[PDB]
RNA sequence: UUCAUCUAGACAGCCGGACGGUGGCCAUGGAAGUCGGAAUCCGCUAAGGAGUGUGUAACAACUCACCGGCCGAAUGAACUA
């Protein structure tokens, strides 16, 4: 019924674990199973995935909505064809993700983010993507990332 | 009462709006048997005792109940206060109707005050606080006048949090004020107490004011600002010197000068304040030193038997007026029934509805009063009454008995008054009965009565002991005092454990040890030994059995070909709940076993027996071919396997998820070489060959345990879990209240002394409930002596008697 | 090391020498993030350095050789401070510098500058915080399913530091009573320096 | 003895900051720097570890690496006997 602002990271495209907002939705009113389908609508693009998701909630209604988050965008934009959760430990990820990806992911970004230009965001998510473990054209992110700094992969600064 | 008349208690009793039926619960050592004592002081397990107490005009007026006249009695129950005694108080609970909560001023709200109030809240009871040795404060702490009110106001707020999380949303205002005059305050142990309530009718005998605005003046910020007479809401400063409230200058005051004239033998001053309080004296109590006369000032200033009982008539709820709110609680039926109405007009004309509670010992063996609550109806002693049992259905036959009471009967101080009759809403007791309801359960006339709800309680028998008697011959008098101590203590739990064990089951470490006394002493009369109960295991194996099996019979022209199979988990639980049943018929039982279990059909038409008992969950299987003589040979054959499956080859217990696939059969043509003497033997032998071969291990149970626990004491639940091999599954939160729910597993094998524990470790707010649930394999192999697995088989085979190495594959295995 | 100091060195020159308007900062409790905040506002417009009080007056004696005027600088480096350079309409760039301010979560040690207080309120939060509220000796109720104090309470008191107790309440409340900025001490341009005022 | 830091302010001490992407990849019932395996990135930077410890069920909240404010001339470490 007011400005309430949660955010939980759950698997895309599935309700929230009882134990995952329950506790936390509830106290003010709004039942959770409802509130659980709520982040599935949000996050059918995103499936499969832990994925960031903002909760406006006010008037018993939680606006559910993914919130862009480097790894959940990044890995998303490889689409990661199904992925088997139980085929082994330690899942890997790593395809190849394209420049025009990236720096699309980073203009998601860049609002929130502290760059000074676009390069600075786009090396950001290129370093992002190391943790994640992607391969950026063929080519390790703190690679690109180098390449970047001594004018190889210029940025549209736009 | 010193018997004031038989009859007047029975018609007192007939009026059902001036009876209160309440129960006191408290922490263990908070005073609550000692301020039950101060309110049977005037006067002249659990037993309810009855108080009686009048009234005036004045303040029976004040009150929010429909009632009706000047005189009140109430029903009162000890409640005990340790957490493994947590059922007979869920059981005071269902028969009572208001809940006098004793509070500690030094120690607060406890563990045990925390867990009493959830009880109370969930069943609707509204509690009031009664704050007990308010002396301690006054002589151990010396908290002058403003301390003693800060631990007042803390320990009150704390109470309301309980309240506010468990009160259901149907009430709502049962917070707990002394504003209102829910909370008392006073010394249960030197007899006085008092309520800010009482405390305003005294002084507007002298000051004339108003009693319905002390209330909020007497508590809280309330400044009475002398030199002035103006009550301010805050201190304001005072214009300098700030000053005291109401509660500390005019309720505390007083007392505390008494305190400390008393104690400091200022003989001159005594008489003055009491002179001044119009107190009354004795022909001895003006030679006395303190210590005694301050005991006999505070009784007689301030009564702690007068305040308290008028705390009950004012706030705790009627019969009457209850039951409309928690009918549909105790009855699990439809709200619609005419049943279920009579329960909430609580009239004494309908049909039956008696919630017999508890089993009262005689002073003999075997005639336990049935103690109970009346709810509907009035009960007469020589009618014809229907007991129900508490799995009672009332579509088919169940525990329904149509006998009749022999005599009604009124619980008092260890003394037992029989009347004619009883009303509707009150405590009575039954003659005649405990031979016609084990445990619990209902009494009632018509034809359309359920049985009321089973009056859950928030603990469980977990802690496991096998019992058994040093002397052979002595077996019946322990199976009888096991019979006798089942039914006098209601949470004792007796059965027979899968190793042909007794076995006494209980709340906690302090109750079980009760319940062990009272068996060694009481109960048998017979002196037994103690000990963790044997845990039964079973034998599967993990692999396919590397070589084929070969046996043959005594005489040789008999050989056994077999090999094993680890059945699937799924299907071994499908069998055991009866899913695939051996006196299903076959073709058909194969289709659900083949198509929805993923097996190979033919196999799943080819079944010969299930093993142990003919229906275990063990199988065996023809898979031979063409071979001339086996339908002669199918009996002897599914004899020994329920000889196999019954003892396995390990250390000799039953085994589970093993599948023997018989290869081939090698028969003697004549049947009289082919017999049961040929055949059972060399199957048995085989089937120990294959079961060696193929990786054997053995299973132990595993407890499914889900325990409430409140936040700060979640941590426990992990250290306990971690270190007895638990394996946490899931965690919940119930809307609202803090309070955790783990549900984990826990091995039957470490899970001795594990309550015990677990509630050293989470402070004894955890609650843990236990129940068999599945069987797990363990990896280590149980033929290493040295493993953790072939520790287990060595030391069970030392208890039987048997050898300490195990009988390896190359003995029932003949070389072919 | 050293190369790494005469880099500094070569960025303060050019700033020196590149924006006619510098500000001089104090950066007293300021945060990181209140910092990072700052540069983005001021992003494009201007440019935030900070360094080594020691370090830029060094920097700035040498400098003198070519540019003397800044000889004005050095005797008001001292302190955290910072040097904002810009080539705007300063009054701007001033306003967005200092109205910044973020108010710092009340902190554990800090001495309290006034009388904090935990006037009557709904706080909205849940009866389990009341150990919190107990803690501090504040009288509360449960209306509505919630604390409600019931009287005012001076939780610290002037001069005494906020203790551990204190400060969880209150950043349980938000009632976080000590707000910090990038504050302007001086203000050089057009070679001269002058007051923010 | 060797290697380092130091008037471009060293060590100690007191006080301020110790961020953003980001809840980095994961499995884990839960793990958000701090049960763990692998990876040790980028931005903002005077500076901040995909985190040295306390702590949590997990968050939270403290703390230290790192950089600053004060001070002002020396100091630290590992070795040798
Ligand atoms: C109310 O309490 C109930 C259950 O809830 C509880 O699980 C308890 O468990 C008892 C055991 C039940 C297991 C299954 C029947 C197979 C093996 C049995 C056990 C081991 O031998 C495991 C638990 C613990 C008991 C051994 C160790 C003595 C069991 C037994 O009765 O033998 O049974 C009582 C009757
Ligand atoms: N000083 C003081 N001691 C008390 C009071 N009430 C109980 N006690 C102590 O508690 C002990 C037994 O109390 P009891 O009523 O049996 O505790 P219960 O288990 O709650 O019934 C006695 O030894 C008393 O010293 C009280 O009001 N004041
Ligand atoms: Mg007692
Ligand atoms: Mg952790």
């Amino acid at each position: 019924n007011e400005v309430k602002y949660l955010y939980l990271r759950a698997v895309g495209g599935e309700v929230g674990a009882s134990a995952a907002l329950a506790p936390k939705i509830g106290p003010l009113g709004l039942s959770p199973k409802k509130v659980g389908e709520d982040i599935a609508k949000a996050t059918k693009e995103f499936k499969g995935i832990k994925v960031t998701v903002q909760l406006k909630i006010q008037n018993r209604q939680a606006a559910a909505s993914v919130v862009p988050s480097a790894s959940s965008l990044v890995i998303t934009a490889l689409k990661e064809p199904p992925r088997d959760r139980k085929k082994d430990k330690n899942v890997k990820h790593s395809g190849n993700i394209q420049l025009d990806e990236i720096i699309e992911i980073a203009r998601q970004m860049r609002d929130k983010s502290f760059g000074r230009t676009l390069a600075s965001v786009t090396k950001e998510i290129l370093g992002t993507a190391q943790s994640v473990g992607c391969r950026v054209d063929f080519k390790n992110p703190h690679d690109i990332i180098e390449g970047i700094n001594a004018g190889e992969i210029e940025i549209p600064e736009n | 009462m010193v018997a004031f008349t038989v009859d007047q208690m029975r018609s007192l009793m007939d009026k059902v709006t001036n009876v209160r039926n309440m129960s006191v619960i408290a922490h263990v050592d908070h005073g609550k048997s000692t301020l039950t004592d101060s309110l049977v002081q005037r006067a002249g397990k659990s037993t309810a005792i009855s108080l009686y107490s009048e009234m005036s005009d004045e303040d029976v007026k004040e009150i929010k109940q429909k009632t009706d006249g000047n005189s009140f009695l109430i029903n009162l129950i000890d409640s005990p206060g340790h957490v493994d005694f947590s059922s007979e108080v869920t059981a005071a609970l269902r028969v009572t109707d208001g809940a006098l909560v004793v509070v500690d001023t030094i120690e607060g709200v406890c563990v045990q005050t925390e867990t009493v109030l959830r009880q109370a809240l969930g069943e609707r009871i509204k509690p009031v606080v009664v704050i007990n040795k308010v002396d301690r404060a006054l002589l151990e702490l010396q908290v002058s006048k403003e301390d003693l009110y800060q631990t007042f106001a803390r320990t009150v707020e704390s109470v309301n949090v309980i309240v506010s999380t468990y009160a259901d949303e149907v009430l709502g205002d049962v917070q707990v004020y002394p504003a209102r005059g829910t909370v008392a305050f006073g010394s249960g142990l030197h007899g006085w107490a008092f309520t800010i309530r009482q405390f305003a009718t005294r002084y507007a005998k002298k000051f004339g004011v108003d009693k319905a605005k002390m209330m909020d003046r007497l508590w809280g910020d309330s400044f009475f600002n002398p030199k002035t007479k103006k009550w301010t809401n805050k201190d304001t400063d005072a214009e300098g010197k700030p000053l005291e409230r109401a509660f500390n200058m005019f309720i505390l005051d007083p007392i505390f000068r008494l305190f400390t004239a008393i104690m400091n033998f200022k003989k001159d001053e005594i008489p003055v304040l009491l002179e001044k309080l119009e107190i009354v004296l004795k022909g001895d109590e003006k030679d006395l030193e303190g210590k005694a006369l301050l005991k006999v000032v505070m009784r007689k200033f301030l009564p702690a038997a007068d305040a308290l009982l008028e705390m009950i008539v004012l706030h705790l709820p009627s019969p009457v007026t209850a039951q409309a709110y928690r009918a549909e609680q105790l009855y699990e039926g439809p709200a619609d029934d005419a049943n279920c109405i009579a329960i909430k007009n609580c009239d004494p004309k309908a049909d039956l509805m008696l919630y017999v509670s508890k089993m009262v010992p005689t002073s003999d063996k075997g005639r336990f009063y049935a103690f109970g609550r009346v709810f509907a109806g009035t009960v007469k002693s020589g009618q014809k009454v229907r007991i129900q049992g508490p799995n009672y259905v009332p579509g088919k036959k169940d525990d329904l008995f149509i006998k009749a009471i022999q005599r009604v009967v009124l619980m008092m101080g260890r003394f037992v008054e029989p009347i004619d009759d009883c009303p509707a809403g009150n405590i009575i007791g039954l003659v005649g009965i405990d031979q016609f309801l084990l445990k619990t359960g209902t009494l009632t006339t018509s034809e359309t009565a359920h049985n009321m709800k089973v009056m859950k309680f928030s603990v469980s028998p977990v802690v496991q002991v096998a019992v058994e008697v040093k002397n052979a011959n002595d077996l019946p008098k322990l199976v009888e005092g096991l019979k006798r101590l089942s039914k006098s203590d209601p949470c004792v739990l007796t059965y027979m454990s899968e190793s042909g064990e007794h076995i006494v089951a209980g709340t906690g470490e302090l109750h079980l040890e009760i319940c062990l006394q009272d068996l060694e002493h009481d109960h048998a009369g017979v002196p037994l030994k103690i000990s963790p109960p044997v845990v039964a295991y079973r034998e599967t194996v993990e692999s396919e059995s590397s070589q084929t099996a070969l046996s043959k019979s005594p005489n040789k022209h008999n050989r056994i070909y077999l090999k094993a199979e680890p059945i699937d988990e799924e299907v071994s639980l499908a069998i055991e709940n009866g899913i695939i049943n051996p006196r299903d018929d076959f073709k058909a039982r194969a289709r659900i076993m083949a198509d929805d279990y993923g097996w190979d059909v033919t196999d799943a038409r080819k079944i010969w027996c299930f093993g142990p008992d003919g229906n275990g969950p063990n199988l065996v299987i023809d898979q031979t071919k063409a071979v001339q003589y086996l339908h002669e040979i199918k009996d002897s054959v599914v004899a020994a396997f329920q000889w196999a499956t019954k003892e396995g080859p390990i250390f000799g217990e039953e085994m589970r998820s093993v599948r023997v696939n018989i290869l081939d059969v090698t028969l003697h043509a004549d049947a009289i070489h082919r017999g049961g003497g040929q055949i059972i033997p060399t199957m048995r032998r085989a089937t120990y060959a294959g079961f060696l071969l193929a990786d054997p291990k053995i299973q132990e149970p595993v407890f499914l345990v889900e325990i409430q626990c409140p936040e700060q004491a979640v941590g426990g639940i992990y250290s306990v879990l971690n270190k007895k091999r638990g394996q946490v599954v899931s965690e919940e939160q119930r809307p609202g209240t803090p309070l955790f729910t783990v549900k984990a597993y826990l091995p039957v094998n470490e899970s001795f002394g594990f309550t015990g524990e677990l509630r050293q470790a989470t402070g004894g707010q955890a609650f843990p409930q236990m129940v068999f649930d599945h069987w797990s394999t363990l990896g280590s192999d149980p033929l290493d002596p040295t493993s953790k697995a072939g520790e287990i088989v060595l030391a069970a085979r030392k208890r039987h008697g048997m050898k300490e190495e195990v009988p390896g594959w190359q003995e029932y295995y003949d070389k072919l | 090391i050293r190369e790494k100091k005469a880099e500094y060195f070569a960025k303060l020159r050019e700033y020196l020498e590149e924006y006619k308007s510098l500000f001089v900062v104090g950066v007293d409790n300021v945060s990181s993030q209140q910092m990072h905040e700052v540069r983005k506002e001021l992003r494009g417009r201007a440019v935030v350095l900070m360094g080594k009080n020691t370090m830029v007056r060094r920097a700035i004696r040498g400098f003198l050789s070519d540019l003397p005027d800044f000889e004005k600088l050095l005797p008001f480096v001292k302190g955290n401070v910072g040097f904002v350079f810009t080539n705007e309409p300063l009054t701007e760039i001033k306003n967005v510098i200092v109205s910044n301010r973020v108010a710092a979560p009340a902190r554990a040690g800090a001495v309290a500058p006034e009388d904090i207080w935990v006037r009557a309120v709904n706080t909205g939060m849940e009866p389990g915080k009341t150990s919190f509220f107990q803690a501090l000796g504040v009288p509360t109720k449960i209306a509505r399913g919630t604390i409600e104090i019931v009287s005012d309470v001076k939780v610290v008191d002037a001069g005494n530091k906020v203790g551990q107790s204190e400060a969880s309440l209150l950043n349980l409340l938000n009632i976080s009573p000590f707000t910090f900025g990038l504050t302007v001490v001086q203000v050089y341009d057009n070679g001269q320096v002058f007051p923010s005022s």
